[PDB]
């Protein structure tokens, strides 16, 4: 078999070794928690091994399988260098989502682990799958699960919040949908290396851009349309929110390379005046109304829409250097939002039962050790140089710039306002007075669980902001087949 | 060598922050302070090193970031105009951390005080020692984090936390133009390293050259406090004193200047940029000479002083003259930092207050400060053959020398400048020291005479002066502020000297000035300067002492009462920023929360078609009755419907309006 | 016409010198008295200036 | 010239890259084309770097004399920067353009 | 799968990054029609 | 005068020790673990970058040319 | 008023033998005064 | 779930909370709503487009010296 | 007079006015593992710092005593007639 189902069966495993441990003893939810853990160390082993084996200058798919058994929906399972790292986010992802959220389920435990076990089965699958068709089906298996994650271990609008998401989601999906199958109607199939080839006439390419884009403007989400996340990233549980915004909010970044970029260029180049526009004003109405923010969680989920908007722009530029910011900023939010709803989300909120910054003052004076690891995220989060978030932005804006000058300079207000709005929160949690006096008792600072998964999603932040070439390397080469143009002396050789 | 300059000030950093459990508050200064101290003689000889022998150095370590194209490197390059701008760095930067180990003696936090002072040194090093612009964007950065982190130290005082905020995004307004500015170089050369930019620079076209200049000079103006964004040098006073000392008045402010003096062989291809450097130094320099003259706080006069004096560099780098700002520069973090220091010692000696209309007399408790501040002042105004003799008045001298009509106004614009200058100048020393007390009396209450009787062993506080690592910086630093101007002011200035030969300062020979400042000025311009200092000094002494009735009938003139509050009031540009752009910003936020995000967008979407369906659904269940009777009519109507449809060959659309038409008279009630 | 309150500001601006009685001239007779008179103030506005200058006048009459 | 290494021999093309004449439907025919193109324009564009690798020693070795002893370098370098870029194949692919 | 290189290029146009071979000369043209200047770029080098 | 250093890290107060909770055992010898090993395996993969393979023909083309010293 | 009455220059722009052509960037560079009007 | 430390919750910034998460219920279309939801939805957008349609392609920085143009068309 | 502060606050620089008694030990720990990192670095700047231009024989360059490009010139320089 494949190495890259092995990736998607060891979760499928855990499922089943959780659900038959309890009959073959009232056992312990310990217990339970320690086979998740571990089956989740084992997706993470596999896949450093595959990267290790991994060609990064190669124009074929690596780790497939030869079927030769064709039906109708069969599975392909192909990687990358374009897919690599989003595959190895997740597997890095999802061990901290779990002990982040280590004592706080408290009921239901099964049930919490069964789902993440099975939400990393999906998204391990739709950075996995070689086909369109199959790319749209795991995109959208991941919303049943999100629908009980956020129900059952959700805050207190966690009813409306997972309608919201799931119904959102399920109609900006569904206009996707349409444009899949014409594509595949046109061309008979939805592998890629057969769609790839084909060139869709230019009307049709205007109609399945409008379609591919209705779902990613839905699922970015741009400012129009983003109040599923400000419900769904906040009312759900910590681990809940640290899947949605690394792992989720990433579909559609890896699904403008796939489906956009390759198969309709002519569109994709006709239009990007409209989607700059759009991605110029979530950079400013996001930013705006991320200062008057009063809910932390809400604060940390309205600063991934205006950092989802920059890597949009980048995707959009037609150069190999906005591409490669695009994914580097894409995995630079995964490591640093994921810090910043551990913060908020799971510390604030479980030492003070709120989230209105109007109860925190002066933290540093009784948690030295969270001001410290809170403000290299907040920094982070404003794109300051020495971590991968200024990177994946310097480059991102970079080509926004050079494919329309105009946009680039408005979105490039983010350096001004990203700062204005992560220090402005920092400086009222942390600093700001002091400790504040509707805290009636002290709050004892970070725990072991607590400082060491800050610090390994930090430490990713800063080692890859200062040698990226440990993400650029496998880029180079794959990202260069998603360029349209010729220059006109180094085109039709002869 | 040159690698381990740059690690030295980093590693003592790490010992101190994360480490301060381990070797406490003495560990932590030893080490802070003696590895600075290591990294200052290791630059010492860099500067013999270098610029002696003209051997430029070059160390390249590994990649950054390596795109097609974009090939930046964690890389370093020594040259001339590198080691000129290390030396009062790092001597600053050790004298006052041994300023500090007695300054901050009483702090609860010693170990990040120094920590961040170390952390502080490690990113000017990078700042200056940088191969590529992008490189250099980290030390820019790196020293903005460090502001922030010691203007706002006691984070505990709402004021401090307002002045860090505020030293924060005014820094990033000019990061996202120096970035902007960055991305031009990139689109246009392919890439950012200093060498790949001045070999190619005559040649790139006038209009781009136009778009990299104003860009990197918006930044520039941003960290060097310039007329427009400058609001926040002032607001840093905050932090401890050490830190305005030597990251608000000496090293930080520069990267503002050094960024030009850097760019050199690529701002020289641009009349436009050089004619605007030198416009926006002029107004700075009495902008801010006429605020410090009108200011209650010692350190609120001394910050603007550093804003003059900036603006005298900016505008020598317009003027096209950039080893005179070089100049300018490194003198200039002699004497001021100097002021600091010693205006560090007089708020201590007292109460930690900082009002002048509270401190008087003084000057026999504190003899050494007054000496050294006026040793200070005596520069700060260009005494001649001080160490400010020799670069203030040559800037004077040659705009005056590039006979220009802009030239010519700069003069007269800057000497204004120097006039207001030498006033609060003489207001700092008589107000501390020559004035009749002002303060409290345990200001001054001695031990000679007998004012107690059971509690004469304690309870006199008479203003002492510090230790031993108090004066010893001051000392030395005064010893700078003499002989230093005349020491190298041949290395700098000479008349054709060959220090930047290396292209670290290419003049373009269109624009020289050298000779004409050297034989065309008159006599009388060129000696000015001291004339106005010699006459306004007297005259300013006689009013604050001999006549003391004039300046009370000009504050208590209606005239004076505002010509007094507009400045005091720093030209009411902070009430204008504050309420017209910080406050729409914020206005602006909450709109779009509240009228859209939690509004017209959940009106006009789901919160409107949740309100909407929900009562269209029970008005067509309102017709489902469980009567066969109306079921029965209800078939035979959809029966005739559908005859009617299709027989009649009506118009599909004619169709759709009916079934629309339908839907909203069930959601209308009743 | 004058306020209903009796303050003038050229009444205001005349009384601003040295008052002749005071009720707190005892109180206050120290900030212009002894170590604060106007000698002892500026005694030692230019501390070196008269070493200095004597030590000058010798380098002047040795090259002669 | 420098022997070509073993490391560069299984990367080698061994085509030239272009599409004329090539089979769309014979797949490992095409995928070549596709990575022929792609490594000439990498090609092109790393020789720019190590031309401005040289341009730049000799900038630090002339000083102020660079600017009449390293034009041969600079004119090597400027003709690089407008003539290659990486493009992709995917314009090339989808379009056939002749000399007539 | 493959156009005449001029049906693509009347939807989208030459440049945006698509300099079609040719795209210097007819934009020596275009811009000596519009601006009225002629082009005439610096050697850039002091021997040849 | 300094006082003495202090603090409960971990919030574990004098008396008692750090009570292991579970995540502690895998999420350092798994977790970590693998990092670190992934970090010593990572020097000894090959590198197939298109930049090593692009340069060493792009030096061979600029060897042919002045623009670049041949050894040969 | 500073324009107004502002002082002529006084030192002739200084002569370059061949406008130091060669020492800045050849022909498609800037070159200093070399037998030109004023 | 977890028992939290004890905060002294106010009654007076729970019911500010508790407005603004519950303020989109109320509201309503007026002439003022109708400005500020045309001006930020339509005029700005529309505004920043339009500049994004006529400037695109229109300048390029790439290998231009002296005696060449930025302007592209 | 010094801050009262909490007892319980754990801080890696120390908190408020912290001095162990062990210090000097930590101290001169904390010392050689610096001078062994620098003296790493100096090894390292020595074999890689470049220079175009080398030093004259006679004028004072302590560089000349650790770098290898300069040491190998003068080495053999140190070779003639
Ligand atoms: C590198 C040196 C880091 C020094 C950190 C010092 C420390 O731990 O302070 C904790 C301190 C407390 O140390 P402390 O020992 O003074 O504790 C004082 C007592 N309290 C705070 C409890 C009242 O915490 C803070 O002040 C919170 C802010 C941390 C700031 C972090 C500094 C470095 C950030 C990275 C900068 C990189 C810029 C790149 C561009
Ligand atoms: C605040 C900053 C603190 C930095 C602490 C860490 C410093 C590490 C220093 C590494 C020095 C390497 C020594 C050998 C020289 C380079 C040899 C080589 O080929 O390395 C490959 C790679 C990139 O280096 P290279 O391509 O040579 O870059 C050109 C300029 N030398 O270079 C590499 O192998 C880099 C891989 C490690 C990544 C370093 C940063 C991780 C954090
Ligand atoms: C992004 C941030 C952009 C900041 C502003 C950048 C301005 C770049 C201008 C580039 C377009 C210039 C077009 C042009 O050719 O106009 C000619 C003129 C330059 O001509 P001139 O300098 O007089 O002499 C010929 C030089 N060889 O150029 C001009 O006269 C244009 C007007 C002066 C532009 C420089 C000053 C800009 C000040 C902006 C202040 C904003 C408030
Ligand atoms: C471009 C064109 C615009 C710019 C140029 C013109 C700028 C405005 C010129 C008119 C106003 C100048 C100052 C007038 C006097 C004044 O208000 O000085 C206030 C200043 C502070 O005094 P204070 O410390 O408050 O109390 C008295 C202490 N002796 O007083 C002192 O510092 C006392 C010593 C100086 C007093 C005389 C100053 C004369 C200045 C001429
Ligand atoms: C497409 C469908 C939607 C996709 C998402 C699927 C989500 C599946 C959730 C996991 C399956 C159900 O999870 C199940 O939860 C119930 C809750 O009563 C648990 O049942 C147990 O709960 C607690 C646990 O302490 C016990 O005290 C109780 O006696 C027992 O009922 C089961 O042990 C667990 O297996
Ligand atoms: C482009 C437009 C947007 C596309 C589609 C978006 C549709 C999302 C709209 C879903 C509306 C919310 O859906 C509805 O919300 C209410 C709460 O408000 C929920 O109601 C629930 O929450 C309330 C809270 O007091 C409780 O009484 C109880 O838990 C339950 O009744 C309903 O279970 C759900 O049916
Ligand atoms: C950035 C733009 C985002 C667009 C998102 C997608 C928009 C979806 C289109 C339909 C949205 C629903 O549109 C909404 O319809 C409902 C009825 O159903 C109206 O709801 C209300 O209408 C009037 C007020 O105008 C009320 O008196 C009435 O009681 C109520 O039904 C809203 O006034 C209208 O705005
Ligand atoms: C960081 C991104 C930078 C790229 C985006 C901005 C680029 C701006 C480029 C502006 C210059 C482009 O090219 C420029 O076109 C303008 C058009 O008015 C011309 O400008 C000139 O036009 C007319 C003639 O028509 C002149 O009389 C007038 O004095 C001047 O405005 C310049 O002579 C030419 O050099």
């Amino acid at each position: 078999m494949s190495l890259l189902y092995v990736l998607l069966i060891i979760p499928i495993i855990g499922i089943f070794l959780i659900s038959t441990i309890d009959s073959f003893y009232f056992f312990n939810v310990s217990y339970y928690k320690k086979i998740a853990l571990i089956t989740t160390i084992l997706n993470l082993i596999v896949s450093l091994i595959i990267y290790i084996l991994f060609d990064f200058s190669n124009n074929q798919f690596q780790f497939i399988q030869e079927n030769l058994d064709l039906s109708f929906y069969d599975i392909y399972l192909g990687v990358d260098g374009v897919s690599i790292y989003f595959v190895l986010l997740t597997t890095i992802i999802m061990p901290i989502a779990l002990v982040s959220n280590w004592n706080s389920i408290t009921n239901n435990i099964k049930s919490y682990l069964i789902i993440m076990l099975l939400l990393e089965t999906l998204l391990l699958a739709v950075f996995l799958v070689l086909d369109v068709l199959l790319f749209y089906i795991f995109f959208e298996s991941i919303l049943p699960p999100l629908f009980i994650l956020i129900g059952l271990f959700g805050s207190s609008n966690k009813v409306r919040a997972s309608f919201y998401i799931f119904l959102y989601t399920l109609l900006g999906s569904l206009f996707l949908l349409l444009s899949i199958l014409t594509m595949s109607s046109i061309v008979g199939t939805t592998y890629f290396d057969v769609l790839l080839k084909s060139s869709f006439e230019y009307t049709t390419q205007l109609f399945l851009f409008f379609g591919i884009f209705i779902a990613f403007a839905v699922k970015t989400p741009v400012w129009g349309l983003n109040s599923w996340l400000l419900r769904a990233h906040v009312e759900s549980p910590l681990g809940g929110s640290i899947v949605l915004a690394a792992i989720v909010l990433k579909l559609s970044l890896y699904g403008v390379f796939r489906l956009i970029l390759p198969i309709l260029p002519q569109a994709s180049l006709n239009l990007t005046y409209i989607v700059y526009a759009i991605g110029a004003i979530t950079v400013l109405y996001a930013s705006f109304s991320t200062l008057r923010t009063v809910d932390v969680k809400e604060l940390i989920a309205y600063s991934s829409v205006a950092h989802a908007a920059i890597y949009l722009m980048g995707v959009f530029s037609n150069t190999i250097q906005g591409l490669e910011g695009a994914i580097l900023l894409g995995l630079a939010h995964g490591f640093v939002s994921s810090g910043l709803f551990i913060c908020a989300g799971g510390i604030l909120y479980d030492r003070t039962g709120t989230r209105l910054i109007y109860f925190f003052r002066g933290l540093t004076q009784i948690m030295p050790l969270f001001s410290l690891f809170f403000f290299i995220l907040c920094l982070g989060n404003a794109g300051t140089p020495l971590t991968l978030n200024f990177v994946g932005e310097f480059m991102s804006l970079y080509g926004t710039l050079e494919r329309l000058p105009i946009a680039g300079m408005l979105a490039s207000t983010s350096i001004i306002f990203s700062a204005a709005y992560s220090i402005y929160m920092y400086n009222r949690i942390a600093f700001g007075g002091s400790v504040s006096l509707y805290f009636i008792d002290c709050f004892r600072d970070l725990t072991k669980r607590e400082f060491f998964i800050l610090f390994t999603l930090v430490s990713f932040t800063v080692i890859l902001g200062i040698y990226p070439s440990f993400v650029l390397d496998g880029l180079h080469y794959n990202i260069s087949s998603v360029v349209y143009g010729i220059e006109p002396n180094a085109s039709y050789l002869t | 060598m040159y690698l381990s300059i740059i690690i030295l000030p980093l590693l003592g950093s790490v010992v101190s922050g994360f480490f301060g459990r381990k070797v406490g508050v003495s560990g932590a200064q030893l080490i802070t302070c003696s590895s600075v101290i290591i990294t200052t003689i290791l630059s010492i000889i860099a500067f013999f090193e270098v610029g002696f022998n003209n051997i430029p150095v070059t160390i390249n370590i590994f990649r950054w970031i390596d795109s097609e194209w974009f090939i930046i490197n964690w890389g370093f390059q020594y040259d001339s105009l590198t080691v000129s701008m290390l030396i009062p760095v790092l001597i600053i930067s050790s004298l006052v951390h041994i300023y500090s180990i007695s300054y901050m003696s009483s702090d609860p936090h010693n170990q990040r005080f120094f920590s961040y002072l170390s952390l502080f040194t490690f990113m000017m090093i990078i700042l200056v020692t940088a191969n590529n612009y992008l490189l250099m964007f980290v030390g820019w950065e790196g020293v903005g984090v460090c502001s922030y982190l010691l203007v706002s130290f006691w984070f505990t005082r709402i004021a401090a936390n307002q002045s860090s905020i505020s030293a924060f995004l005014t820094n990033r307004v000019g990061d996202c133009f120096l970035t902007v500015g960055m991305f031009a170089i990139l689109w246009s050369l392919g890439n950012l390293d200093y060498a790949t930019v001045f070999s190619l620079a005559p040649y790139i076209n006038s209009n781009v050259v136009i778009i990299i200049g104003i860009c990197l000079l918006i930044g520039a103006m941003a960290k060097s406090s310039q007329v427009g964004l400058h609001v926040w040098l002032p607001m840093a006073m905050e932090g401890p004193t050490p830190v305005s000392a030597l990251i608000h008045a000496a090293t930080m402010v520069t990267a503002g200047v050094y960024l030009l003096m850097r760019s050199s062989p690529l701002i020289e291809y641009s009349s436009t940029v050089l004619l605007l450097c030198l416009w926006l130094g002029a107004i700075t320099t009495v902008f801010s000479s006429l605020i410090g003259l009108f200011q209650q706080d010692i350190k609120k006069v001394i910050a603007y002083s550093t804003m003059s004096q900036l603006g005298m560099m900016v505008l020598s780098i317009g003027l096209s003259s950039y080893n005179i700002a070089l100049f300018h520069l490194v003198n200039h973090a002699f004497y001021k930092a100097l002021l600091f220091l010693g205006a560090g010692s007089v708020i201590h000696a007292v109460a930690d207050n900082q009002d002048f209309r509270k401190f008087g007399g003084l000057i026999s408790y504190l003899p050494l400060t007054y000496s050294v501040m006026l040793i200070a002042s005596l520069s700060l105004v260009a005494f001649p053959f001080m160490t400010g003799f020799y670069s203030k008045d040559f800037i004077l001298e040659s705009a005056y020398g590039q006979f220009s009509f802009s030239g010519v106004a700069v003069y007269i614009i800057a000497t204004i400048g120097a006039i207001f200058t030498t006033l609060y100048s003489v207001k700092v020393l008589y107000l501390t020291f020559l004035s009749n007390p002002n303060g409290p009396r345990t200001y001054y209450r001695l031990a000679i005479d007998n004012f107690f009787s059971a509690q004469a062993i304690k309870s006199y506080k008479p203003a002492h002066e510090g230790d031993f690592f108090l004066t010893l910086p001051l000392v030395i630093l005064a010893l700078f502020s003499i002989f230093f101007g005349f020491i190298t002011k041949d290395i700098f200035i000479g008349l054709g000297s060959n220090f930047f030969v290396d292209n670290s300062l290419f003049i373009h020979p269109i624009h020289e000035i050298m000779i004409d400042t050297e034989f065309a000025v008159p006599v009388l311009f060129k000696l000015l300067p001291f004339i106005f200092t010699i006459s306004f000094s007297v005259i300013a002494l006689t009013l604050s002492e001999l006549l003391s009735e004039l300046v009370i009938y000009f504050k208590f003139s209606r005239f004076g009462y505002n010509i007094f509050g507009f400045f005091n009031q720093r030209f009411l540009i902070e009430f204008f920023y504050n309420k017209y752009i910080t406050n729409l910003i914020l206005n602006l936020g909450g709109q779009i929360t509240k009228i859209l995000d939690k509004g017209s967008i959940e009106l006009f979407g789901p919160y409107g078609l949740e309100r909407g369906l929900v009562k269209l659904s029970k008005n067509i269940s309102s017709l489902s009755t469980s009567h066969v009777t109306t079921y029965a009519l209800y078939i035979l109507v959809g029966f005739i419907l559908y005859l009617i449809y299709n027989n009649l060959l009506l118009d599909y659309s004619y169709l759709l309006l009916i079934i629309i038409l339908l839907l909203l008279l069930m959601m209308i009630g009743e | 016409k004058p306020n209903i309150t009796g303050f003038d500001m050229r009444e205001f601006l005349r009384h601003t010198k040295t008052p002749t009685y005071d009720p707190w001239e005892r109180h206050e007779a120290w900030r212009y008295t002894g170590r604060f008179s106007r000698f002892n103030r500026f005694k030692g506005a230019l501390p070196g200036f008269g070493i200095a200058t004597v030590a000058f006048t010798a380098y002047c009459v040795f090259e002669h | 010239p420098t022997p070509e290494s073993e490391a560069f021999l299984a990367k080698k093309p061994q085509v030239p890259p272009t599409f004329d004449g090539v089979d769309y439907e014979d797949n490992k025919r095409l995928k070549q084309a596709q990575d022929a193109i792609i490594r000439e324009q990498w090609v092109q564009v790393m020789m720019g770097r190590l031309v401005r690798e040289e341009l730049s020693k000799c900038y630090y070795r002339e000083g102020v004399n660079h600017l009449e002893k390293c034009g041969k370098l600079r004119e090597r370098y400027l003709q690089l920067l407008a003539n290659a870029k990486v493009k992709g194949y995917l314009f090339e692919q989808q379009n056939y353009w002749s000399k007539e | 799968r493959r156009r005449p290189i001029e049906e693509t290029l009347a939807e989208i146009g030459e440049g945006r990054g698509i300099k079609p071979p040719g795209y210097y000369e007819r934009r020596a043209q275009r811009l000596k029609e519009k601006y009225g200047v002629d082009i005439n770029p610096v050697c850039a080098d002091p021997d040849q | 005068q300094y006082d003495p250093p202090t603090g409960w890290l971990w919030g574990v107060r004098p008396g008692e020790k750090y009570q292991n909770e579970g995540w502690e055992g895998p999420f350092f010898y798994g977790f970590w673990g693998s990092l670190i090993v992934f970090a010593i395996a990572y020097a000894y993969k090959p590198d197939t970058s298109i930049q090593t393979w692009a340069l060493e023909e792009a030096r061979r083309r600029l060897e042919a040319e002045g623009i670049l010293e041949d050894p040969n | 008023v500073v324009k107004l009455t502002y002082p002529d220059r006084v030192s002739y722009p200084r002569e370059f033998e061949g406008g130091l052509e060669r020492e800045l960037g050849g022909a498609g560079a800037v070159r200093a005064f070399l037998c030109l009007d004023d | 779930g977890l028992q939290h430390y004890k905060i002294a919750m106010d009654p007076a910034l729970v019911r500010l909370g508790s407005m603004i998460s519950n303020r989109y219920k109320y509201f309503r279309w007026t002439k003022r709503t109708a400005l500020v939801s045309f001006m930020y939805v339509v005029v700005v957008p529309s505004t920043i487009g339009y500049l994004a349609y006529k400037t695109d392609g229109l300048w390029d920085l790439r290998a231009k010296r002296r005696g060449d143009l930025i302007s592209e068309r | 007079p010094k801050i009262p502060y909490p007892k319980h606050v754990w801080s890696p620089a120390g908190g408020w006015y912290a001095q162990p008694a062990n210090w000097k030990q930590n101290t001169a720990i904390f010392g050689l593992v610096i001078f062994g990192i620098t003296a790493m670095v100096w090894k390292y700047s020595a074999e890689h710092e470049v220079r175009h231009k080398m030093p004259e024989p006679d004028r004072f360059y302590p560089s000349r005593y650790w770098v290898k490009q300069i040491k190998d010139y003068e080495r053999a320089q140190k070779e003639k007639q």
